[PDB]
């Protein structure tokens, strides 16, 4: 198919047919050309390169074990803030199913696996790489995650409160305290757990929680 | 032009050492009157010598611990009565790992098992592979006969000695020296007993190869059992171990 | 010295080359010297050919390079993928992208013969083709000749008073032998389905109240034609 | 444009700020665990589809180290001078308004990149003067004010654009 | 029918034959049918002008010498076990001794039979499926199972007078290994790859001698068990295994002469001073017994699958597994003749015990080569 051609003619057209934009072809030689070389200087570049491609035509799953390969090589490029920053990204669009957007329904109950991995990508981020150019945008997204957790946990307080198990919606709610006590999911759930208490009549607590609910009403 | 002659594992045989030892070998004809043989093959043999030679390197100069040289001095001091010393040194070193290693592979019972004059011998010998490649036997035989009676008919003995034989001692016309019955390989008994000094004697089978034996001449049972203990399986250790190898002519 | 280069050096390193061999400039050159560095050459084995020639003009020094694999094939694997040959071959410092050791064919051809020791083909050749390629490069042929696995002769229990031989061997999931009117199995015996037959056979007669019943041992065993397989 | 920005989607730049619960009198807050807690940095970040998602473009002597583009070991150092001058000449066509040669300093005009990705044509100048730093003759560029589309735009990623031409140049053929 | 599914494996051409003199079949006399596609020892007795053979199925005969008569059969099938029809399985090659007959079955019981009446002597349960051929000595018999365990049989009524335990690895060969007397000693080889010569009449064993290679290149295959029947004569003791190691040695309890790396299944010869064997891959080798040195060598053919050679008024006779039968001259190994003497093919010892040879068809009946 493609033949074996040195290396300099090989990545000059893979920069230029991904400059043009299409990238069928251009993972096509991307690839065929780091299973060929997988020594040359092109390696680092090579595969920073693939990742893109990987991400921009969403293929997704081979993205992440193409960042796993990298992250595995060089645990200490010089610039692997970038690569960071694509897993956080990659796996955060991964939780999409372009079709439950177009009809604006939210999907903030739905399952929250990914959500949790690209919050713990992008902590590990702005931990390590607080100077680099991506960290107000990581501090947005990871906003949009943790309220996002917010919400499926708010969910599932919500139903347990509809079936009427209220140790489970205490214990819900009481995590949500110790776990996320800074969004708005919490605040708006804190009756939740008023009412959970005056149902097994451990009111005691209920006043408690009661001051909890009033003091920061405005 | 010293270019590699032949490939051989991981060293190379070069043209500089196939001409110290065509110079040597010359020489030493020169001085001990032997033939001068006629070099159409005699380039070929010596290239083989020096290609068993490396191959023999490889398998123990790797190995071992080398050897001193004071007593190399001291011996080639007694002898007597840089380029010339390196060679020397090489044939020591080649002749410890090789005197060592065929020791190892024979195991010696104590001789009382075995219960209880000097000859001067040439010998010949015809390399035979672990199974006839291209059945040279039927050659073998054929060239055996033809050299042996030319051996009979009055040929000189150098030029035959030298002629396509394999071992070492080949080159200075392959005499052992002095021999009595009992220190030669356990074949040879009947040769022996129908043998006379300067007659035709028939080549003899063997794993090895044939064997051509000229009569040039006419405590103790450890030596007189080890030296021809020691001559058959040195033989049959330095065949194995060329058959084994990679070798590859350049030219 | 005034001048030297190499040839050849179409992926070497030049400053390398230099540093390995011991004369560099301004140093006398004899006949010993330049073939002690010549053999200081080879003293890497990155070279296949490397030689000197006799000129009244500087010095000039020829060399030839070793090829570096371009890709590997394995035609000929009936019965196994090729992506866990490639594997083998990983691991055997024979990674696609190095030089190609011709002294170590043998040792890969045999090892691929220990590989298919493992699933039961025996008598099996497996031979090598060097095609060089442009820019001094090399490409693969394994050519794989699977000639035929073993084959179970027959299941041998012994020592039995109570159940006919083949009311248990019916309840195994090797075979000894198939009916002539139905092809659903063969008789490829392997190393993991003796436990379970075992297991199996051990259930067999201990549901039925023989308690004491345990196995004396087992015994698998080659004929010298790698054909025929005995178990007992 | 698909080309130089993230995923379509930017709902979450609206995000509601985080307000932090208070503890009323008598009774406090439980522990929290730290597993989910945002920390403070600082800002000046390209957000939304204005942050330029492209791979970085590594030297390929190379120094990366921004427009630090010093590159020093060989002894005919000063005829890479006039070699580069060959890249001015031919190649890139390019010239330079103050090039010395004993100096080694050559002041190379602002050039015109141009390579797909709908970009503007790039005018960077950079200091051709060539040191000798811990090597035999070095040469080094140091960029200076880059005009592209708009007047003059300086951003962290765009400088290690600009400074690659030359950087995939000069080493190409030098 | 799944020879189709495989691809043809390679053998090595048929040379050429010259035949200078031309034997034939003597006579074609029918001894049941074959053992088949089945590994088994049971090559047929030779025993005062009589002949004795026997097949897998059961079926035993008792037959005239020099002509194709058939004096007696009998069907040795189990006739009393769940079905009183079981097979036989027979596979311990058959021994004569005095007027009485031992035979051994792939089923741990051995079976003695007296001669010239086709009575049946007596049955005797025996640890361990039986392959070896009896050996009988010193008014005894002695049995060596694929159980790793060398047991004795009293001659006269049939006795477990004693046993030996030998050690057994994972995938041994086939345990057919025939020990051999001498001087009130029983020497053998194991499954494990090493000798034992053990004392008779109490089972004491008296030495032991490891003969095996290295470890090899890997664990899988390369086994090292010896099952070749060790040779004793002139008090040196023979002996050689699979991946192989030439061992003689001294009769009383002495040692190691000299080793080689040689190995095979088949039984080699030893005459006056020559070794005489074909080895694993099916190479013919003679050899010297004052140190053992190689003789000669010949692999014109390879892995035809041939039978221990068998000496024959003046040069070697082997078979091989198409039914060719090939003579070999006693020196230089030149060929006398190729004799395509039956189609089914040739598997089991041949026998020379008189100046009459006789050889067993794997697949088809015994003949008689002239």
């Amino acid at each position: 198919e493609v033949p074996d051609n040195p290396p300099n003619e090989i990545y000059a057209t893979a920069q230029q047919k991904l400059q043009d934009g299409n990238w069928r072809q251009a993972i096509t030689q991307l690839e065929a050309l780091d299973n060929r070389y997988p020594f040359g200087p092109y390696s680092q570049q090579v595969q920073l390169d693939l990742i893109y491609a990987y991400y921009k035509n969403a293929d997704l799953p081979l993205a992440q074990a193409a960042i796993d390969r990298f992250i595995r090589l060089n645990p200490t490029h010089p610039n692997i803030d970038y690569v960071m920053y694509m897993r956080g990204l990659t796996n955060m669009a991964l939780d999409d199913s372009a079709l439950q957007g177009f009809f604006g329904v939210d999907r903030s109950d739905r399952d929250p696996q990914h959500a949790r991995a690209a919050f713990s990508d992008f902590s590990k981020l702005v931990r390590g790489y607080p100077n680099s150019q991506y960290t107000t945008d990581a501090t947005k997204r990871l906003v949009f995650l943790k309220d996002r957790l917010a919400k499926y946990e708010y969910s599932v307080a919500e139903y347990y409160t509809e079936r009427g198990a209220w140790v489970a919606v205490v214990n819900r709610v009481e995590g949500m305290l110790r776990d996320y006590p800074d969004t708005q999911a919490t605040r708006d759930a804190l009756p939740l757990m008023e009412n959970a208490y005056r149902q097994m009549q451990m009111n005691a607590q209920a006043e408690k929680v009661a001051k909890i609910i009033a003091a920061n009403s405005s | 032009v010293d270019c590699v002659a032949a490939v051989v594992n991981n060293g190379v045989v070069l043209e500089s050492d196939v001409d110290g030892l065509m110079q040597s070998v010359k020489l030493n004809a020169a001085q001990a009157r032997q033939q001068l043989p006629d070099d159409a093959t005699l380039r070929h043999q010596i290239m083989e010598r020096l290609i068993m030679d490396q191959i023999i390197l490889q398998m123990g100069q790797k190995m071992g611990v080398k050897i001193s040289d004071e007593q190399l001095d001291q011996a080639i001091a007694n002898i007597a009565k840089n380029t010339y010393r390196n060679q020397i040194r090489k044939e020591m070193i080649i002749s410890e790992v090789r005197n060592n290693e065929v020791r190892r592979r024979i195991t010696i019972l104590p001789q009382e098992v075995e219960s209880l004059t000097e000859l001067n011998l040439s010998h010949i010998l015809i390399p035979l592979p672990e199974n006839p490649t291209s059945d040279q036997v039927n050659e073998a035989e054929s060239q055996a006969r033809a050299i042996v009676d030319q051996a009979r008919n009055g040929a000189d003995f150098g030029k035959l000695a030298i002629a396509h034989s394999a071992d070492q001692q080949a080159l200075n016309g392959g005499q052992m020296g002095w021999g009595r019955i009992q220190e030669l390989p356990g074949i040879f008994a009947q040769a022996l007993s129908t043998a006379k000094k300067g007659d035709i004697v028939g080549p003899i089978r063997s794993g090895v190869g044939f064997h051509i034996l000229k009569v040039n001449d006419l405590d103790r049972a450890y030596r007189m059992l080890m030296n021809r203990k020691f001559s058959e399986e040195a033989a049959s250790w330095m065949q194995e171990q060329r058959a084994s190898a990679y070798v590859k002519i350049l030219s | 010295v005034k001048d030297i280069h190499f040839e050849g050096l179409q992926r070497v390193a030049v400053g390398a080359a230099l540093l390995s061999m011991p004369v560099r400039t301004g140093d006398t050159v004899n006949d010993e010297d330049i073939s002690n560095t010549i053999r200081a050459l080879f003293a890497t084995g990155n070279f296949e050919d490397v030689r000197v020639l006799r000129d009244g003009d500087t010095l000039l020094v020829q060399v030839k390079e070793r090829p570096t694999i371009a890709s590997i094939t394995f035609s000929g694997n009936k019965s196994v993928k090729d992506d866990m040959l490639k594997q083998n071959l990983e691991a055997s410092g024979v990674r696609v992208g190095e030089s190609l050791d011709r002294t170590t064919i043998a040792d890969i051809e045999k090892g691929l013969e220990d590989f298919y020791y493992s699933v039961g083909k025996y008598s099996a050749s497996v031979k090598a083709v060097v095609t060089p390629l442009p820019r001094n490069r090399v490409d693969l042929k394994l050519v794989f000749q699977e000639g035929v696995s073993a084959e179970i002769q027959q299941i041998n229990i012994v020592g039995n008073h109570a159940f006919t031989t083949d009311e248990l061997i019916s309840h195994f999931q090797l075979r000894d032998e198939v009916p002539w009117w139905n092809v659903v199995g063969d008789r490829k015996y392997q190393k993991q389905k003796l436990a379970g037959d075992l297991e199996t056979l051990r259930s067999y007669y201990l549901d039925r109240g023989y308690a004491r019943f345990n196995i004396d041992s087992t015994q698998v065993s080659l004929t010298p034609d790698k054909k025929g397989i005995y178990v007992t | 444009r698909y080309s130089r920005q993230v995923s379509g989607d930017e709902a979450y730049l609206e995000a509601a700020p985080l307000a932090e619960l208070h503890a009323p009198a008598g009774m406090i807050l439980p522990v929290t665990s730290g597993d989910y807690a945002i920390p403070v940095t600082n800002g000046s970040g390209a957000v939304g589809k204005a942050l330029d998602i492209r791979p970085p473009a590594q030297p390929l002597r190379t120094q990366f180290t921004g427009d630090t583009a010093s590159l020093l070991e060989n002894g005919r150092g000063n005829t890479l001078w006039p070699q580069v001058v060959s890249v001015l000449q031919a190649k890139n066509y390019t010239i330079t308004q103050r090039d010395d040669a004993g100096q080694t300093l050559t002041t190379d005009w602002v050039q015109w990149n141009r390579l797909d990705e709908d970009e503007q044509y790039r005018g960077r100048y950079q200091i051709s003067v060539k040191p000798q730093g811990y090597q035999q003759a070095v040469t080094v560029k140091l960029l200076n004010l880059e005009q592209a589309g708009k007047p003059v735009a300086d951003a962290a990623s765009m400088q290690r654009y600009s400074t690659e031409m030359m950087n995939v140049i000069s080493a190409g053929l030098d | 029918l799944f020879n189709s599914e495989e691809d043809v494996v390679k053998m090595s051409p048929l040379p050429t034959v010259e035949n200078q003199f031309t034997p034939t079949t003597a006579w074609s006399t029918s001894v049941g049918s074959g053992i088949g596609n089945f590994y088994s020892n049971l090559h047929p007795a030779l025993a005062d002008n009589v002949v004795y053979a026997a097949d897998r199925a059961g079926l035993v005969k008792a037959l005239n010498a020099d002509d194709g008569k058939e004096i007696w059969s009998v069907s040795l099938a189990e006739k009393d076990g769940w079905f009183s029809k079981e097979p036989a399985l027979l596979s311990g090659g058959v021994t004569v001794s005095g007027g009485h007959v031992y035979i051994g079955s792939e089923k741990a019981q051995v079976y003695a039979l007296n001669t010239s009446d086709g009575t049946v002597a007596w049955q005797t349960k025996v640890a361990g499926e039986a392959l070896s051929r009896p050996v009988v000595s010193d008014g005894l018999v002695l049995i060596h199972t694929s159980n790793g365990q060398l047991q004795a049989l009293n001659e006269a009524d049939g006795a477990v007078k004693w046993t030996v335990n030998l050690d057994m690895p994972s995938l041994s060969l086939r345990g057919e290994s025939a020990p051999t007397t001498a001087f009130g000693a029983a020497v053998v080889g194991g499954d494990n790859g090493r000798v034992s010569a053990v004392l008779m009449e109490q089972g004491q064993m008296i030495w032991q001698q490891r003969i095996s290679q290295a470890t090899g290149s890997t664990e899988i295959d390369r086994l090292s068990d010896v099952d070749t029947t060790p040779v004793v004569v002139n008090g040196v003791v023979f002996a050689l295994a699979y991946n192989g190691n030439l061992t003689a040695l001294d009769l009383r309890s002495g040692q190691i002469m000299w080793k080689r790396e040689l190995g095979s299944v088949n039984d080699f010869i030893v005459d006056g001073n020559r070794i005489y064997l074909v080895d694993q891959n099916d190479r013919v080798m003679a050899l010297t017994i004052d140190g053992g040195v190689t003789l000669w060598t010949q692999s014109d053919l390879l892995h035809r699958l041939l039978t221990s050679p068998v000496l024959y008024n003046g040069n070697l006779v082997v078979g091989d597994s198409e039914g060719y039968l090939h003579w070999i001259n006693v020196e230089d190994g030149r060929f006398v003749a190729q004799q395509k003497v039956d189609s089914s093919g040739f598997q089991t010892e041949p026998v020379a015990a008189d100046g009459k040879l006789l050889i067993q068809a794997k697949d088809g009946t015994v003949y008689s080569i002239t």
